[PDB]
């Protein structure tokens, strides 16, 4: 609930480095589509992402 | 440990769709029940897109996929030296498992701004066309670019063979450990090349990471990164590494295959949009580290095969904008017998003159200047119109420097026997020797000059005023052929 | 969602029945009360699911074969091309405007047939075999498949008998054997049809002079042409008499694109009747580059994956399985033959285009027809430097082979020095003789439309130019000097050149003597 705005930055919890996502699209089923500012190798499909 | 399973949904076009594997990481090495490895590439909402490091024929729908728990890794360490591995670090030479080794990631971020330092110490290739004109420092990326059969590997091979000869005469703290990454080549020519490195003794320091033309395209895509992780072991522990990715032209074609089979939209020459980042991610890992990171270094020699001298191709210009220098090997000079067929007008070394032999730095300055005029004169005196008898002087002088930079294959020269031979030809001592005799004539120069001149020049690193007084004397006393 | 959780739902898990026992007692009244709001469910029939651009997706048709003729309830025929898991994608032989969503499709149980036999000879059929000349149905005929597999390696023999086109540029330089595939390639308006017409007309002039087994029965397939163009060809073949031996399969431009795709295969099945019965056939696929556009249209509308120039992946397989049916059968299969002449129209000579590249690979040589040679007066505009006949090394008339080998060299030396010495000012005494002989040889080979020459009469006109006898007429009279030689020479040398087949040395001496008492119009 309460999706972030487009261009807003998100933070991935528990990554090897600080992984900052940036919201690019609102995909449509409470999904945003983000671009990562670092590598996504080591990302799991349950990882909690907090909105800044 | 609890084993996480996953069924294969559908396999084919080199990629399996895998149901399950809910906690798999992006980029994780997965293992199929046929033994074949795979990389978890696309984590989707309902499946995992796995690229298969090998033949997709052994995978069926309903096969079990196990996760290994870690991102794609290869074994790195001193137990890899001497060994011929495939694109995943598994040995194919039949000499048992890699003992004395430790697994590390193949996809590592290259060191940043604050982790590098300037490239200062030279790396000698043993090729006097290279080591005098296009000098290569430790931590540099030097593109060997040319057409088909222009001596691209010959330059990479003599660099590796020369590092064995230099490693016997130096302390352990400055010893270059080579890696040859063979991508998309014939398993025949890798077997000729392992024999060549074995009978020379160069395989004591060389790793051979081979992904041949019969291997799967994700294995050819990965072997530059598998080879670079093996050579980053020496970069990170304070030692020095050389790497040759022979045909990065063939890595990108293997990567273009994976992109078009993943139904990704193609760009210039049907290449993916991230085919720049393919080689950019790889060649930035060849760095010269700072003193706080150890001072280690990795020198890359990417090889790119052009088509008809077209250096303005897509992958060719991608790597020219990645690498520091460029060794352009020409096909017209190659069929005229000039081998190594260096395009002196185009071959450059960005870092270059800051990291060459100070003897060669003060000899080959007037070598690349006089070869510039010989290129300038014989671009305008093609017609045989008229002669100034000074332009015909530099036509006869530039023809002597060209034969002076010819070199045979699998016989690298030390840098002290190189800079004396360029001193012998630029200082007029090889005047009036016929241009069909200078191959024999500086074989006479290097053999008849006292060996102490090469030892004084090797240790001082520079032609001292006491030495060029003595070296001019010892070149006066030389039985040149024909007189 | 997965399968292991969804395969366990075939077992009953309900364990309570306040719905299953109620509505089973209440389903059949609600369904029956909209019986007239229902259509009967089709299993072995088909119902048109969607239709448009000549493609009908058809629900049902459980037992159709791939490539089978289906029939709609409008009477329009179809062809089940891609059978998918949910529907059949059929191509419509005609207008889909009479095909509606919900129409019934009936399979005929027949892979596509055409009437082949002796009764189809002389008639003008459409691309499916039905006669469009307006003289009743085909009688004395029988049905046969259009997708016959071509004969193998072991049912063929070597192509040795010459098939005469009647064109001097063709019969001397690029000679055609009896079971050969020769491409007639070139741009538009360069005389590709006129080469193929003259090969048909010349067969009629030869069919009355040969003993009934050397007779050639022609088939002209007109794909994607005008109906007025085929009306001219029928008038030209009737006023000559060539449509005693000619079939015309005509799928014109307003015809459905499955009919233009199918017309080369329908004409080849009519032509294979003569090959299989020991006679000899000759087939001209005029605009094979218009069949491939018709097959591209059906493929892109059937959502097949496109290749280069949006052609399907099996467009090489389209033309190769058509053109390999042109064979020369062995003597145990009757010894009959079928020789093809596909016609490819290039665009500004670009023979590196995709369909032109495919058919050049299939056929046994091209006849090139440049449009710069066409307006230079050379008609037929056969470019000698690019037109090949890779069977023609001893596959021609032996009397012409006496002199065409020298013509192949003496024109070849002319082609290097033609564009050299465009001027005639300052010339060597050796290269100018090549430029005078090579210009004598060019003018001799050109000829007028709809007048094919017998092979014994173009042999002596090349012999009149390969030898001396014509090194004095300028360039402007060799058209008249050749027909002078045809008129003035005693025509009993033609009776013993044609019957023997070669220039015997007795006839060679009379040939020099007869070519000296001629009155050449150089004056
Ligand atoms: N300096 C040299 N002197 C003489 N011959 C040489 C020299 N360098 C290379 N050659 C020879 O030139 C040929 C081609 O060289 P090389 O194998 O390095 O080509 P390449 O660029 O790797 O071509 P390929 O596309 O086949 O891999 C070989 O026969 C090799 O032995
Ligand atoms: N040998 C010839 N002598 C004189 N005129 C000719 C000759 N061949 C063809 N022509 C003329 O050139 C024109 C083009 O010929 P033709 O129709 O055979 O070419 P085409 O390749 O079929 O052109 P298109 O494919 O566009 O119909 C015709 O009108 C014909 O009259
Ligand atoms: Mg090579
Ligand atoms: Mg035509």
């Amino acid at each position: 609930g309460e999706l972030p705005s487009i261009l807003s930055s998100l933070e991935v919890e528990g990554h090897s480095v600080r992984l900052v996502l940036e919201v690019a699209q609102h995909m449509g089923d409470n999904t945003v589509r983000c671009i990562a500012m670092d590598s996504t190798d080591g990302l799991v499909r349950g990882q909690k992402v907090v909105d800044t | 440990p609890v084993i996480h399973l996953g069924r294969v949904l559908s396999v084919g076009d080199g990629i399996a769709r895998v149901y399950g594997l809910k906690s798999v990481q992006a980029g994780e090495l997965v293992c199929f029940d046929s033994g074949v490895k795979g990389m978890a590439l696309n984590l989707q909402a309902d499946h995992v897109g796995v690229v298969v490091f090998g033949n997709d024929s052994v995978i069926h729908q309903g096969d079990l996929v196990y996760r290994t728990g870690q991102i794609v890794n290869v074994p790195i360490g001193p137990g890899t030296l001497g060994r011929v591995t495939d694109g995943l670090g598994q040995p194919i030479d039949g000499k048992g498992p890699l003992t004395n080794v430790r697994s590390s990631l193949v996809e590592v971020k290259a060191p940043g701004i604050i982790a590098r330092q300037s490239v200062r110490e030279p790396l000698f290739t043993g090729v006097k066309a290279v080591d005098a004109l296009v000098p290569i420092g430790r931590g540099q990326r030097e593109l060997i670019i040319g057409d088909r059969q222009t001596g691209k590997t010959a330059v990479a091979i003599d660099a590796i063979i020369h590092q064995k000869n230099c490693n016997e005469q130096v302390p352990k703290a400055q010893r270059v450990y080579c890696v040859y990454v063979a991508v998309g080549q014939k398993r025949s020519t890798v077997a000729q090349l392992v024999k060549l490195f074995t009978q020379t003794g160069a395989m004591r320091y060389t790793i051979m990471v081979s992904a041949t033309a019969s291997d799967a395209a994700p294995l050819q895509f990965l072997a530059p990164y598998s080879g670079c992780a093996m050579a980053e072991y020496f970069r990170d522990t304070g030692k020095h590494g050389l790497i040759i990715y022979d045909d990065l032209s063939k890595q990108s074609v293997a990567y273009r295959q994976m992109s078009l089979l993943l139904r990704r939209p193609p760009g210039r020459e049907a290449f993916p949009g991230d085919v720049f980042y393919l080689h950019s991610r790889l060649l930035e890992r060849a760095a010269k580290l700072s003193k706080e990171l150890g001072g280690g270094s990795l020198t890359a020699f990417p090889v790119i095969e052009t088509q008809a001298g077209d250096v303005s191709a897509y992958i060719a210009t991608n790597v020219i904008s990645i690498t520091d220098g460029q060794i352009f090997l020409e096909t017209e000079l190659f069929y005229k017998g000039i081998r190594p067929a260096l395009n002196v007008g185009l071959s450059v070394s960005r870092v270059g003159s800051a990291a060459q032999f100070p003897g060669m730095k003060q000899v080959a300055g007037t070598l690349k200047l006089e070869l510039a005029q010989y290129r300038e004169v014989a671009a305008f005196a093609q017609f045989g119109s008229d002669l100034d008898a000074a332009t015909q002087y530099v036509l006869e002088r530039g023809a002597r420097l060209t034969e002076m930079l010819k070199q045979k294959q699998f016989a690298p020269i030390p840098i002290e026997r190189q800079t004396v031979a360029v001193y012998a030809a630029t200082k007029g001592f090889l005047d009036k020797v016929r241009v069909q005799d200078i191959v024999a004539a500086e074989e006479a120069v290097i053999s008849q000059v006292n060996p102490a001149v090469f030892k004084i020049l090797k240790a001082n690193g520079k032609i001292t005023p006491a030495l060029d007084a003595h070296l001019k004397a010892e070149l006066r006393k030389v039985k040149l052929p024909g007189a």
